[PDB]
């Protein structure tokens, strides 16, 4: 019941980036 | 070296399709939500109730609810079904043109419908007025403390052929 | 002071708004009856007003509705007025609409450039009757509980679906607490909204096309 | 249940309108137009 | 002790407020924790864990007043449905975890509110509960969704005997307003010491204060202490904690479909963009 | 007077408007101050007042407690439901009723196609119209009252 | 007892795949 | 957790695959 | 008769349906009307009028079966609050109108449901009721607004004695299915005639039908009439009617203010137009 | 017992005075 | 309870006219 | 021969005025509508009730509602007021910082407030915690079958000066 | 077929509508966060949807509310889903709004030509919290019946009026059936409407002024 | 690429728009097909899905029956009410609370006057801004958590 | 009553946004403009 | 009735008066 809140936060935050780069990269792999 | 109509068109349907999915997807539980929960999908028919919608002591019932018993029960599926040691069937007190609860008339051995003027029997079974169909019938056995009301499949011990309810 | 007008004008452009208003002209053939629309409207807003008013005292539950009414009637400040209005204003409204349906038809206001403005109208009208009907039962008294018990059967004729429909709108097999529930919904949240969409159609279309021709 | 004073009110105006409505289809059927159509 | 919740409040161990009656006697005050999983599937065994910590290297007073170490207990209400899972449904590594533990049902048939303890502090430091989740498909009247769990755990000895009289884990105040003469000290060859004490002179005055052996004193001789004044120091090093938490009786078909629908969406989103990509193209066959 | 400004039959726009059925709010009295801001409030405040007065002299009654085992005898929807009611009640195959009722809305749509043949607003240059309108209207009022009457005496309205 | 996990997971995946797809889509922030 | 991870990875995985997968796929049969 | 409503249904004379129990015995069927004003002011006397008409030049059968003229009664429920106004609050011209009339309260304390009759048809043709409106300012629990009134009025003799047996104002059917032999005719030197009748042969069969003196016969000799078949003609020329209406306990301040507000509005409307008139002018100092 | 009448009356008067004022206002139908 | 309906109707109708002329006339009494 | 500003302006205010009247006119009963009906504008204070909000038999009350009586009444103006042969006053059990019903603590002769930690007396009368004002007081005489609760004008037999309620 | 388009075009003028749409361009600086608005919107409509949905089962009366909830929870088809959504979507909504409040402020989107678009925002926001609050109590459970019991006092500080205010919005002296009543009103009819007006402002003003400048 | 069309610094309109703070949707990628019709649905359907999933893995619980004689201990409005809550609860003269709360909405209005002095969007060319924003924001989060803590340990957030 | 997984979710994004928000005030504070202002 | 009438008459009466009344009234002190 505090190990979630934390968990949450980390992912909630960090994932954005994954998705971010995931994006970015997709983008590289295609040409523009 | 551009793609032609029917390929912008492929791609179009390709997406717009999947989109539609996602949609009907969501649409679907929304729709079931809005259809009413069905009373109890076990047997066919329920234990029979009074005004307040209570449950009726089968011992306070006879000891006292009006001479040669013509009496109002909150039965099957809502319908106040007439109940009349007790009787085989229930009479299903809603009229069969519009749908007003219809009354016993002790000094005539007939039911009337007032709103408009149909008539029935000892038994349901019409016999006059804008209403084109006997009143309803259904068994009233007698489990633990109370009565029990289950529909009437058996063909109409009063017409010959199929009941219109089934 | 500060010049307010300009303030707005720099930004928003109040000014064109005012011109779209002042430049609409009234022709000749437009004679008293072309007040029916507006009357029907005024009618309805009176509903909406008092509508909301009673949403603060009325209770949609079969133990509670009937009595809250008579609360509003007997002990709320001017409930009697307020409720009495909602009552006659409903009537007035359904009727000013019919009267407007007349001036449209015998003024042939519903013709080629404008068959949309008529189509809506019908819809408005079906909705108004609906308010009308649902409304009508929320007192959960003798007269209205027989009128839902009545209509709510009607659709059961209609052959594949038709029961499901009734069942839909009565919320179970018999009438009862679901019905009233559903109905209060109806009446206080669905139709208020629908009406407003289509009133909005019905109105734009008109600001767009202007009044119908002369005679 | 039923509400005379209303109903009266209703026909009353239903005719009145019906009325005056044709009164002006006429009044204009019949001294028409001007300024251009 | 657990069982006296039982014995003074019979029907539930938890007040409307959320209190928990334990509390009522155990007047001190210390951290307490339940962990369960986030979801259990219908019909499983899972661990659910009461933590009742403290400074293991420490002791509290006893009856007589030795200075023995101390013991925990708790009450734990899981949701309607939940029970202590069956000996043979616990599997092994869990069986060891759980230990010698006396799971008792709060009242006959509240099979889902469980008493626990006394049970000795050193190793029952946490306390495991093998619990078996309900099955909404065979218990037509257990429903899926998410439910509360209130814990309400305690360590060290109480302040009030179910009977009503003070224990000795607490401090003993002052019977009187004013001036003192004698700090005596009985010891009737069974029920141990009793440092007695008296006050007097001002109001007529002669009256007495017997005070059990356990606390230290902090009082000296002659004091002018006013009535009910701190005369004793504070014996307790134990006391009561509470917890509430949430667990989710999850039907898996919900998850399964949901997962689906998450794909379906991923998948359209893909189609969409893809698509725009094709138009990002045809678009540039028109700036020339 | 009034006040009035004439079409502008040089404005090629007004023209092509006129022409597509439609420039009609470009001439006449101005609608600002004039109609909107002076007489409108009169219509409103008027409309209000009648209802107010209506409401206060004959306010709004309280029914008995609805009872699902006793049907009222005398039990009528409101007024603009008579017509349908009549139909509905006295037409003895149930789907016909529904059918026939929906026909009100539906039909009522169609009209402006159906009536779209000629271009004629005026109820006079549209005799076949104005007739069917008249006819309909009556049958309406008639079924109307008819629902106030008792079954049997209903159609005849009692008088044959 | 880990469809449950796939579960949260899927929450994370869409959350991601979204942003992902959104950026890819408009070459994006 | 670790399995969170894996599962995660493996999941994004795939989609990412199907993306790239389908550009070309689509691309090199002249659709982009 | 009125009082037997009382005597068979004690607590109210009106069924849930709206029935009115009278009805129950009086099985025929004829127009009936109440007039009250539209509004009464709080605390007044007003007239409220029951009309129970019929063809005055006509008679119905009696016990024995003479052919005497006939008598009306009715029950009239006004709204909670309403009572028969006080002898001295009736003023004169009304006192005459109202006549010898026996206003009786349905049950002790239902002072507002009033029995009336028997009372003889020739002059009680209408029937007046001096009624005194409630006062919402002294009866804190009478409220203003509009209320129902159900009438429920009747003329000529009944079809069923409170005891349960047929009267003779009705027709007498047929005890049996089949063929008849003898139309007899007793007369036991107190309870008058009795044209008896028999049926027989087909089912074994011997059985009898005694039929009081009052109706005509329309049957002749030997008939093959099936059971319960119209054998008697129809004696009754009386029967029962119902009415419902609405009356409005109006507080006058409502009216008074309302009137005001009607002026206030008239008056603005005036101002408005006036106004436009002034601009209809300044407007034309600009087309030149 | 005829403030009551003034009452209906006033209903009629506004109803009238209205139409009245409306027509006067736009020289009207 | 029918003498109203009638009443209503008459006035409801007839008054319009009064108001009508009332209008009209007002209008005469002023000049246009 | 046209009228000047300040006469279009007279006329303007002339109408727009009367208009405003008609408006506030209507506005007014609307506003009163929306203010709540006041419980009973007769005496000062009401007959005191239980959970269900019933009325309390003063004979079932003593014969049985917990040792030396510290007990919850649904009293004045809603407020569950503590009630404690019966006692003079009612203690008005809502705390005086935020407003949670506060509890009797038999083993302390104090009330606590939990939400936040204020404390009171035998009597109401604060003495610790964020709450700046004694609990409430009010007489509990004892009419026909029941208790009766009327406010406490008399100055504070516990502070010296004015009660903060009055 | 029949050419539908034209149909409309002759009459209504569909065509300009389409051009007003297709001609709005997206600049450069408009980067992901300028999706917050829309997100908040999407958020809300999800509310409105599911909102209405529960208006068909929920019962605003202190005997009935608490249980109907658990009906919807336990026995209505997907109530659990539907109710669960309304719950997280409320949260999501309040929060996407705050996140949008950020991108406005640190993008200085709220500046001279556009201080109206910001003023509304605040209002939107006060309303959203309101939905939020009222909402929150309709379950008429322990947690929410203490949170109305709590706030509803707060205004009583405010010195001439301030009680009257509380009294206004709790509908009597104590909390209780009036409160819930009023609140359901609140929540299902007042704020749905207010919000929509000001959303409408907040939106037009923007279609009018276009997005704020670059960075 | 993308797609993109540049300002039109010949359009004297775009100019005078630009100039009054504002032509900004006249250049860039087109918003039709492009943004509205392809990626929007992605944002929506995305936004949906998260909530769906959120709702399904951690659905929505049921409280106990509210009891007007037992106050919960642990009893917290929802989250975006913490800040105010903190303030409200721990500020011991009641009118200050209200005062201070309303200040949130009110203040928050003022801003774009107050901040209207310079013309600068970018949070960088507005140091004194961006600061007060930062500062405020924290005090916010802080009172935030603070409301999660217990009275006394509240302000200190426990750590002094 | 209190709901971690939410709250986590909240700060999580509150920072993230706050974050990326200034990331682009910068990214642009600082390679600015072009095409005209 | 008859008194309806009278009252009616008398009522419209007046207003009608105040109308005319006030044109002139207003008119001939140059306001219309
Ligand atoms: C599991 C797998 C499942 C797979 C599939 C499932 C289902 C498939 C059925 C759906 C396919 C429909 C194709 C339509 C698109 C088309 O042909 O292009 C023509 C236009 C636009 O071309 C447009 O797209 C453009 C260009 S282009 O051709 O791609 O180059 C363009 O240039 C852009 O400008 C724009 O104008 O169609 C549109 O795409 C826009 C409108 C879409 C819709 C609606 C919204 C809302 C509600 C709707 C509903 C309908 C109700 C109906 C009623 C009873
Ligand atoms: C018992 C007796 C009581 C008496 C009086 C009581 C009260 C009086 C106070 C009211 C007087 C106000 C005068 C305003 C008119 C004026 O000066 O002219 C300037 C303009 C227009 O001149 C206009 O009128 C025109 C011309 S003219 O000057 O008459 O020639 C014009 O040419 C037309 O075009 C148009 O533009 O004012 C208007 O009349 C139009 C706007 C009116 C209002 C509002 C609507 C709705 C809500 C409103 C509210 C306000 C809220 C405020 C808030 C906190
Ligand atoms: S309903 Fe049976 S006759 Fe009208
Ligand atoms: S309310 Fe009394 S301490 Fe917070």
């Amino acid at each position: 019941m505090t190990e979630e809140m934390l968990y949450a936060a980390l992912l909630s935050f960090g994932l954005i980036f994954v998705g971010w780069g995931l994006g970015v990269l997709l983008l590289k792999i295609q040409g523009a | 070296d551009v793609p032609d109509m029917g390929r912008r068109q492929f791609m179009n349907l390709l997406a717009f399709g999947t989109v539609t999915g996602v949609a009907l997807g969501a649409l679907y539980p929304l729709v079931k939500y809005f259809i009413p929960p069905s009373g109890g999908a076990v047997g066919g028919g329920t234990t029979a109730k009074d005004k307040l919608g209570n449950n009726v002591k089968v011992s306070k019932f006879l000891e006292s609810h009006n001479a040669g018993d013509r009496v109002l029960v909150q039965g099957l599926k809502g319908d106040p079904t007439y109940i009349v040691a007790i009787r085989d069937y229930g009479i299903n007190a809603v009229c069969t043109h519009l749908g007003c609860v219809v009354p016993w008339n002790a000094a005539e051995n007939k039911f009337k419908c007032p709103c408009h003027g149909s008539q029935y029997d000892e038994t349901g079974k019409v016999i006059r007025g804008p209403a084109p169909l006997s009143l309803a019938l259904c068994h009233a056995t007698v489990q633990d403390d109370n009565i029990v009301l289950t529909p009437w499949t058996e063909t109409d011990f009063r017409t010959g052929e199929k009941p219109w309810w089934v | 002071m500060a010049n307010v007008y300009d303030w707005f004008q720099e930004r928003l452009e109040i000014q064109a708004l005012a011109d779209d208003v002042t430049s609409k002209y009234v022709p000749p053939h437009v004679n008293i009856f072309y007040c029916l629309g507006g009357i029907t409207l005024t009618c309805f807003l009176i509903q909406f007003a008092t509508g909301f008013a009673m949403t603060f005292y009325y209770k949609p539950t079969v133990t509670e509705a009937y009595a809250s009414v008579q609360y509003i009637m007997n002990e709320v400040s001017f409930g009697w007025l307020i409720r009495s209005i909602h009552r006659w204003s409903a009537s007035m409204m359904v009727l000013m609409m019919i009267l407007h349906v007349f001036r449209v038809y015998l003024t042939g206001g519903f013709k080629k450039p404008r068959e949309l403005t008529w189509i809506s109208g019908v819809i408005l009208a079906v909705i108004t009757v609906s308010f009308g009907v649902t409304g009508y039962s929320l007192p959960w008294d003798q007269v209205g509980y027989w009128a839902v018990k009545i209509v709510s059967g009607v659709p059961e004729a209609i052959p594949v679906v038709g029961v499901l429909i009734s069942d839909l709108l009565r919320g179970g097999s018999s009438v009862g607490q679901a019905t009233l529930t559903r109905y209060y919904s109806a009446h206080t949240f669905v139709l208020p909204w629908l009406i407003a969409v289509f009133m909005l159609l019905h109105f734009l279309m008109i600001r767009k096309q202007g009044i119908s021709g002369p005679l | 249940m039923v509400e005379p004073l209303l109903d009266g009110l209703v026909l009353g105006l239903v005719f009145a309108t019906l009325g005056g409505l044709f009164y002006a289809a006429y009044q204009q059927y019949k001294r028409p137009n001007e300024l251009g159509g | 002790y657990p069982f006296w919740a039982q014995q003074t409040y019979p029907p539930t161990p938890r007040e409307p407020t959320g209190r928990i009656v334990c509390a009522n006697c155990h007047l001190a005050a210390k951290p307490a924790e339940v962990e369960v999983p986030q979801s259990v599937l219908p019909d499983t065994v899972f661990k659910a864990v009461v933590k009742i910590p403290y400074d293991t290297k420490l002791q509290q007073v006893a009856a007589d007043g030795s200075k023995v170490g101390l013991n925990v207990g708790a009450v734990l209400m899981l949701p309607e449905g939940f029970k202590i899972a069956p000996e043979e449904r616990i599997p092994e590594e869990l069986k060891k975890e759980v230990g010698d533990v006396y799971f008792q049902p709060y009242k006959e048939g509240q099979d889902n509110v469980l008493l626990v303890g006394p049970l000795p502090g050193e190793q029952y430091q946490e306390i495991v509960f093998p619990v078996l989740s309900p099955n909404p498909t065979t218990d037509k009247n257990i429903h899926f969704g998410k439910y509360a769990i209130h814990l309400g755990a305690n360590r060290g000895r109480g302040q009030i005997y179910p009977t009503g009289e003070k224990s000795n884990n607490n401090v003993f105040t002052a019977s009187a307003t004013g001036t003192i003469t004698k700090i005596a000290k009985e010891e009737d060859e069974y029920g141990n010491v009793k440092y007695q004490v008296s006050i007097q002179t001002d109001s007529g005055k002669t009256v007495v204060d017997t005070i059990p052996a356990g606390p230290e004193l902090i009082v000296s001789e002659g004091q002018a202490v006013k009535a009910g004044e701190a005369l004793t120091n504070n014996p307790n090093v134990g006391g009561f904690g509470q917890d509430d938490t949430e667990i989710v009786l999850q039907d898996p078909n919900r998850v399964k479909w949901m997962i689906a629908f998450i794909c379906l969406v991923m998948l359209a989103q893909l189609m969409l963009i893809l698509k725009k990509k094709q138009v990002e193209k045809v678009q540039a066959a028109e700036m020339n | 007077m009034a006040t009035l400004k004439k079409p502008d039959l040089s404005d090629p726009k007004l023209r092509a408007k006129l022409a597509k059925g439609m420039g009609h709010n470009y001439y006449g009295e101005p609608a600002w101050p004039n109609d909107l801001l002076y007489v409108f409030p009169v219509v409103i405040m008027g409309t209000f007042a009648c209802i107010v007065a209506l409401s206060v002299l004959d306010p709004a009654m309280v029914g008995e407690p609805a009872d699902p085992f006793a049907t009222p005898l005398e039990i009528l929807p409101e007024w603009y439901l008579y017509p349908v009611f009549q139909i509905l009640r006295s037409v003895p195959n149930k789907l016909l009723g529904v059918l026939l009722m929906a026909s009100v809305p539906l039909g009522l749509i169609l009209v402006p196609f159906i009536e779209n043949v000629n271009k004629f607003q005026n109820p006079f240059r549209r005799p076949v119209a104005t007739t069917i309108f008249l006819f309909g209207t009556l049958v309406t009022i008639w079924l109307g009252i008819g629902a106030t009457f008792p079954l049997d005496k209903t159609l005849t309205l009692g008088l044959f | 007892m880990e469809i449950d996990v796939l579960g949260w997971v899927a929450l994370l995946v869409v959350f991601t795949w979204s942003i992902a797809m959104v950026v890819w889509g408009r070459n994006g922030l | 957790m670790i399995l969170g991870a894996v599962f995660y990875i493996v999941f994004i995985a795939l989609f990412f695959g199907i993306a790239v997968g389908i550009i070309f796929a689509i691309k090199s049969i002249k659709l982009i």
